[PDB]
């Protein structure tokens, strides 16, 4: 049984690839196989067309003041 | 034991002058040659020389084999002595040269003090500690003892299925967990258990035992480039998604250089420099040669014996160029030639001899006369080849010795390769291409 | 109903067909002629048997059709399986996963078996009664109770949990004949002694009974565990190596693992725990190695632990392959100086007719005298293969018509119907232009 | 899953015609790696011997200032594959 | 199986009941040596005695080769193997040619596989004890068995089972109105979910709720398989189901062909063996086709030799259209059909002749047939003579556009007319060469 | 904007130029002249359509540059998209992943489309409460705009919904038949006003209609795609990474026989294709071989080939070949010959080029253009027109004269002239 090899290297070679943030951008938008297993053709043609949101429903929303509490259930 | 080829070389047969006698240690000629191979022996005894290389030139059945056979059994069991044939090279795995580079690693041999801690005992109490520890308590016939394992170890002994009243081995050292059987005193319990009984340990729970380690330059490239030492997941994965051999950097050999001498200077490891034997030299290839060049100009590598039976002949890989022994002259250059000549038919009948002693074969006069006088034309290799097919021969009729006509009819019943030839050439039509 | 094994073109060879004093017969055991080779292969079998000479090379060397793979095959079938008996084509060699030396080192140690031989204590008996109990409800210590049974005794047992965990998932009921090893606790059914109860539904069809043991119940028996070096050296590889055992995929093995199984069975055989029991590899078609294989060979069977080499070649003085070098059998002249060169001389007529009658004996075909002789002499004119070929083809044309003897109408139906190499190169010669490349 | 093969899939049942399509023989021919380690447990036993000349752990990297993320998503990335891969390789105890 | 192919009009061989052949049957035409050959083949594969056995087709390009083996195979059937392969396919990136040579030897031998699988089907109405009124022991309750009411849709029935299945209904937690079915062969208990009968329309399990099985409540069946000698290696080589690690490093690596050991091999021989001794499986020794056989090397041919000879070895089926060719792998190496001679030592020849223009003609108006075209005379007249010159593959490919030419001008057949300008747009090989060595210096290389 | 597609050599190629009758108009839909060549081609093309013969091998033949792709291309643009159109080269059969006849394997199967069509009942609405009681037992309520109920759980169903993390104001489907759960998004409430969002979560509007929907779904996918998926258990990544290796032909046999399945139950439709091979003089003998017999299959496209090679050497082989072709592969396939293009069919494509790239040009300029072409090569002229705007553009003009041609002939040379100033100083060049 030997010691494991101790390979020492500066801190600053760690980091070569390292960017920040507000350096790159959002490569998610070419993101094409990450939607495999994930993402339905219902989804991506039916559902999302119909469905996206618009700036006006989100400002009306978001102003708009709390719903009121939901009832509680009735046997009837 | 089986008797192969080269059963019969003991020795290079040297007086202590260093002067070869004439028979001795299975070898019969070749006394200028053994002689060189004494001082090469005592070369590689001086550990002092690093990348000598030595070429054993002369036509087949000279005894360049037995020779470099005869320099390992001078050597002896402890120097490193890897035979590798040039055809060896041509790995589907790795680049010739890092076969070469590998094969002259394995060569160089290095003797290591290690101390390793043992607990030993019956276990008579396994307890948890939250990851979880575990608590561990060792029973021997001197006493017990209690003890804080790792949780891996803790891994180990539930993979081994140590319960309460298990006698089990542990090596600090490596982690290495063997449960060896339930106790001998819970034999009687049951009359079908399905266990394997063990007495108790005689000894002491912890025992720290010194011992000798010989292992190669190459081995630790291979620990420390292949690891599996860690016991991890990773180790597991790596070893089952990476099997094949990788091409091992010079980063690497540095590093196990400096862990090595390392050791040297702390006393506690020998260094034996050792021996590469490359037997089918002229099969490695033009860049084969020029790799052994700057290989064999390294402080680092052993001593090389490269053999050779190949006349001008061109070197593989190159398109038309030929040199001496299918070797390149620059090659030539750095190696010390030691020259095989052909034997004498009293020579012959000597080996003939040995060979017989060697294999529990007893032969009359007249047919060693006989056998000799084949070996004559044909080839020595073919008449030695005859004395087991002749003794059995032999035992059929119920003699216990070969006679002259054994020999005769298997020389009828069995052909040479001159023989063969020329049966080839006069039914040449027959045969195919 | 048919075997996976069939009539196949030596599958009347049962043996050399030597006596004692290893005298070929003129026709025994499927051989016929060949005297002189039969006799020679029968004293390299004497030396395979005697397994004291390592690293002996054969080449068994003739005409095409003059029976090398013949004997070859002969040999293997006098060796018997006890004898390991690696028999290989020289094209298998050049493989894409390891190299041409792994290939042949792989081949070698294929044809060397370990046996190692050891006493164990073992429990045979017919099941009177089980009787295991167990806690209702969480981790407890299960107690069992054993009845086992001969012709001559019944002993209680007394269970402890492994073995109760051991029968329990074996599944050991009542009239089974079961087979306990002491030591590792492995249990075997080999069969039930008697029915269980028919008042029981979806038990299925019963089988047949199995006769109760006799004897004493823990009787003491020879384990045989034989295994080639080549299975050592792929379980020694690497952890999945078993695997390998039958997927191939070893890749290349370290030479140290194999100096390490040389080692361990060299101590195994000193010490008495091991016997070594080598065997013969066959290089069938040895001209189709190239220099590299050859040199290796070379060196290969200096080793104590190589086996005997046979090879067979119809080539003559051939270019060496890998080479521009022309050297008889295509082999090097350093490989032909290591080995004993065995030469196989053609067949006359005689034996021609004998060679077609035991093959016709074996394919259970009935052929007339002058059918017989019209093959013989299609066989001289052709080959024998040609004529073996008719032999089947002129059975299935006979059995056509509604007959039962094979007779000279049917072997001209076949020899018309199907051409030999000579007639069909005269027929694409009479329309060469028709043929593409010339 | 089992794309041409012997081995039939998990037929929910005899109501599906993949359930009388398959035979118990021909699954009985197909040895998996558990079956194949219990076939060859005394070989195991016997014949597995070669250990190692030399035995280490893998090369570490060590830098004074690391991204002290590094390090913690390594140990977590061991921690999930150990949790999810060790009891799976618990057959091979006795050849390890 | 709707598209037409080139071998599409290939029903068989042809031959009377005598194995003579007729000059036009099962759309073969001509060819009535080789026919007959080919018939004698078929009943040497059917016999099922022999093995390793080779014919090679050998004749110019175009001659009923292909179209022979085609009709040997459907002579055979489906029951027999059958594997066609080109030489070209031997030369694989993962494994050795040997191994491709050995894998496809293994393809062609089948085996067929029958066994009788009995159930009980149905959903659980009652599950009861059988109590003995002396318990063993004195204390406690003893149980004698465990009477399961089995319902479907045209039956019930009660089955007093083993004590033993008590563990096997808890453990797949059965309860009454869940349909399970209990095989006979094995005594074990499989919950198939529970019955839709006890669904409402506001519940949202997807695998719970099953239909109540048709039928009897015991369902027995024969069950045939068809498997090969290489479909058991290949699942023995890389298993596929364990959940093991190694099962899942086979998931997660590509899959990659292997060289399948000569061990494993055996093992399946010895199974296969012991199968049919026992009556489960019969073998069904097929046919190994192998197309362009000289496009395959020297090693592969040397390995033939030995697998040929083998006695588990199929019946093998060359076909060559080389003349006096130089082999593959070999300098300067000339054999007659591009085969050493060593392996046309182990062949039997049929050979295939050209086609008088009758013949040409016949085979025209059988593919025309095939293809759902309508000919006039006078154009099956002209494309027969065209068919006399250029090649007869020449003539049948103008059918096709011929006949869409004919529907674009509106008519409901070919004309001479029609096939007149497809043999004007379309030119055959010899045009072309001629076309190319006319101009060979406009051209390149 | 600059699009990714841009002006190349086939850009102004829309169809072959047919009418009704097949008959090739002089300039249509960017061809000019070839007139047989084009005729044979939508020949070709009609029987592509039908789809109804197997296996069928046209070349196209001529002499460099005489629109051999160019048709090619016009067969491509005049076929559907929906028909597939695989274009391969032949140097990219040679693989090191995979061998020569899987390569071609590949391509074959490829050029073959299977049109699925599956519909399949789902749920589709707002999760509004998930309760569950304890994790045997619970239920869920969902909404729409017009619709609200509440589900009664199982095991099975509430073990999906923990694992997902379905919660409150979540947008899911759920298919009936398999129970799976795949998550749409989720509603905006005042409360969600996030500062910071996921990489996967966004805002949809709660679905209206009915709770219970029908999912129709219709997709195009090639039998190579079906081997891929089926290849491995993660096999449909392979048709990204590419690693596919070499497919078992069992597993392709399984995968026509349920395709052929499918085609019986409705369930998918088949359109066979067109796989055009392009420099097939590329191909080694052992891939002519393979192909002489794979055209023979039931499920094999149309194959279309492209050489311009005279009677030269096969390649893997010595022997030559009328194109570098076996006469055995030959005798397979109709050859479509191309004819050099006179003067008048010269200046028609440099026209069109020019009304492709917008170039405006003299009369004068396309006579010296064309003169050029005839002399040098279409090729040459096609590049002097973007050559001669460039130049025209840089000393401020707006047509293209005669000056700016030669000002471009002087500053680009062709082959000719070239290899004739090479010639001159043949010792400066290296291993002539
Ligand atoms: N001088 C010698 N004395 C005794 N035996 C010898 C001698 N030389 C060779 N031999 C034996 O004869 C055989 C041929 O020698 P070898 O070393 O193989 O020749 P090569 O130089 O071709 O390798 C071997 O069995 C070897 O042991
Ligand atoms: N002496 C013999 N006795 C019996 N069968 C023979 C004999 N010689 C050849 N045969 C048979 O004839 C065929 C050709 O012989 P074979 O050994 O294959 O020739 P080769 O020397 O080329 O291997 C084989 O079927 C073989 O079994
Ligand atoms: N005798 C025949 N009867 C019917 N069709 C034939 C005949 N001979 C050839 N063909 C057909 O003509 C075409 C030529 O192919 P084929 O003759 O098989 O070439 P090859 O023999 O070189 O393989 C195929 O469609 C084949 O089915
Ligand atoms: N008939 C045609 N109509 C329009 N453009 C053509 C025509 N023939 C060739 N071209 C153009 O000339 C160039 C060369 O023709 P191309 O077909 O690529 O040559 P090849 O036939 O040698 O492949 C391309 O830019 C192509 O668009
Ligand atoms: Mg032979
Ligand atoms: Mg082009």
């Amino acid at each position: 049984i030997t010691p494991g090899i101790c390979f020492s290297t500066a801190s600053l070679v760690l980091r070569a690839t390292d960017v920040h943030p507000l350096q790159r951008i959002d490569m998610g938008r070419f993101d094409l196989i990450g939607l495999e297993g994930r993402v339905s053709r219902y989804e991506a043609d039916t559902f999302l067309p119909r469905h996206r949101l618009s700036r006006r429903v989100l400002l009306e929303v978001a102003t708009a003041p709390d719903p009121p509490p939901r009832p509680k259930p009735v046997k009837m | 034991q089986r008797i192969a080829s080269h059963s019969h070389v003991k020795g290079l047969g040297l007086d202590e002058s260093g002067l070869a006698k004439q028979a001795a240690s299975g070898l019969v000629g070749q006394e200028n040659a053994r002689e060189a191979c004494g001082v090469i022996v005592e070369l590689i005894k001086s550990k002092k020389m690093a990348g000598r290389a030595v070429l054993l030139a002369g036509p087949p059945g000279t005894g360049k084999t037995a020779l470099a056979l005869a320099i390992a059994q001078e050597l002896g069991s402890k120097v490193p002595f890897c035979p590798m044939v040039g055809s060896e090279v041509y790995s589907t795995e790795i680049k010739k040269t890092e076969v070469l580079m590998e094969n002259f690693r394995r060569a160089i041999g290095l003797r290591i003090k290690e101390t390793k801690e043992v607990y030993e005992g019956e276990v008579t109490e396994l307890t948890p500690c939250e990851i979880s520890h575990v608590i561990i308590g060792l029973k021997t016939a001197k006493g017990t003892k209690q003890l804080k394992l790792d949780p891996s170890i803790f891994e180990s002994l539930q993979k081994e299925r140590v319960e309460a009243g298990d006698v089990i081995y542990i090596e600090a050292n490596s982690g290495a967990v063997k449960r060896q059987g339930r106790c001998d005193t819970y034999a009687t319990e049951f009359d079908l258990e399905a266990e394997e009984y063990v007495p108790l340990p005689k000894g002491d729970v912890h025992k720290k035992k010194e011992i000798i380690q010989d292992v190669t330059l190459h081995d630790l490239d291979v620990a420390n480039a292949r690891p599996q030492g860690g016991q991890d997941i990773l180790s597991m994965m790596g070893q089952l998604m990476k099997p094949k051999k990788t091409e091992i950097t010079d980063k690497l050999r540095g590093e196990i250089n400096k862990v090595v001498n390392k050791y040297i200077d702390q006393g506690i490891a020998e260094l034996v420099p050792g021996v590469l034997f490359v037997d089918e030299v002229h099969m490695l290839d033009i860049e084969c040669f020029t790799y052994l060049h700057r290989a064999l100009e390294s402080s680092i590598a052993p001593i090389v014996i490269f053999a050779s039976n190949r006349g001008n002949c061109v070197i593989r890989g190159t398109e038309d160029i030929t040199s001496p022994h299918g070797i390149p002259l620059d090659l030539l250059d750095r190696v010390m030639i030691i020259r095989t000549m052909l034997y004498t038919p009293q020579e012959m009948k000597q080996i003939i001899k040995i060979r017989a002693q060697t294999e529990g074969i007893n032969i009359s006069e007249e047919a060693l006369n006989h056998l000799g006088e084949i070996g004559t034309k044909t080839t020595l290799r073919y008449s030695v080849q005859l004395l087991t097919p002749a003794n059995l021969l032999a035992k059929i009729n119920g003699k216990d010795s070969i006679e002259k006509e054994h020999v005769e009819e298997i020389s009828e019943l069995f052909y040479d390769a001159k023989s063969s030839a020329k049966i080839l050439a006069d039914q040449q039509d027959k045969y195919m291409k | 109903v048919t075997r996976i094994e069939r009539i196949g073109a030596h599958s009347h060879i049962r043996g050399l067909g030597l006596d004692d004093a290893l005298e070929p017969r003129q026709a025994s055991q499927g051989m016929v002629g060949q005297l002189a080779a039969r006799r020679a292969a029968g004293v390299v079998l004497e030396m395979i048997r005697e397994g004291k000479i390592a690293g002996r090379a054969v080449l068994i060397a003739g005409q095409p059709g003059t029976g090398k793979t013949a004997i070859a095959m002969g040999m293997a079938q006098a060796l018997g399986p006890d004898t390991p008996f690696t028999a290989i084509a020289g094209s298998e060699i050049f493989s894409l996963e390891m190299s041409k030396t792994e290939a042949l080192t792989q081949a070698f140690r294929r044809s060397i078996g370990v046996r190692i031989k050891e006493e164990t204590e073992i429990i045979e008996g017919e099941v009177v009664e089980i009787q295991i109990d167990r806690p209702a409800t969480g981790t407890g210590s299960k107690v069992g109770k054993l009845t086992l049974k001969t012709t001559e005794m019944e002993t209680i047992y007394d269970l402890g949990t492994k073995m109760i965990e051991s029968l329990t998932k074996d599944k050991v009921q009542a009239g089974d004949v079961i087979t306990i090893d002491k030591a590792t606790g492995k249990i075997s059914k080999l069969g039930r002694s008697f029915t269980r109860a028919r008042d029981y539904d979806a038990m299925g069809s019963q089988t047949k009974f199995v006769q109760c043991p006799d004897g004493e119940l823990q009787k003491r028996k020879e384990v045989v565990h034989t295994v080639s070096l080549h299975e050592i050296d792929v379980i020694n590889s690497r952890t999945q190596g078993f695997l390998a055992l039958f997927s191939g995929d070893t890749g290349e093995i370290k030479s140290e693992v194999r100096e390490q199984i040389n080692a361990k069975v060299a101590e195994w055989r000193e010490e008495g725990k091991a016997e070594i029991i080598p065997g013969v590899l066959f290089i069938d078609e040895v001209h189709m190695l190239d220099i590299e294989s050859f040199s290796f060979l070379n060196r290969a069977l200096e080793s104590d632990m190589a086996p005997v080499l046979i090879m067979a070649t119809n080539r003559g003085i051939t270019r060496i392959r890998g080479t521009s070098y022309q050297s008889p059998h295509g082999i090097p002249i350093d490989l032909l100086d290591r080995l004993l060169i065995v030469s196989t001389t053609p067949y006359s007529e005689k034996d021609t007719k004998q060679i077609l009658r035991i093959r016709c004996e074996e394919e259970d075909v009935e052929m007339s005298e002058d059918a017989y002789t019209v093959l013989t002499r299609i066989g001289l004119e052709t080959s024998l293969r040609y004529a073996i070929q008719l032999i089947t083809a002129a059975s299935l044309v006979c059995r056509k018509r509604k007959g039962t003897e094979v007779q000279v109408d049917d072997i001209k139906r076949v020899y018309s119907l199907f051409l030999d190499e000579s007639r069909s190169t005269q027929y694409m010669k009479e329309y060469q232009d028709a043929f593409l490349f010339n | 899953q089992p794309v041409a093969s012997p081995i039939g899939p998990r037929s929910p049942g005899p109501s599906h015609p993949t359930f009388w399509t398959y035979t118990e023989a021909a699954h009985r021919a197909v040895l998996f790696p558990q079956q194949r380690l219990d076939q060859l447990s005394e070989i195991i036993e016997r014949f597995i011997f070669v250990m190692p000349p030399v035995e280490a752990p893998p090369p570490s990297l060590h830098a004074c200032h690391p991204p002290p993320w590094l390090a913690p998503r390594q140990a977590a990335f061991q921690e999930q594959l150990a949790s999810e891969l060790w009891p799976r390789a618990r057959p091979l105890h006795r050849i390890v």
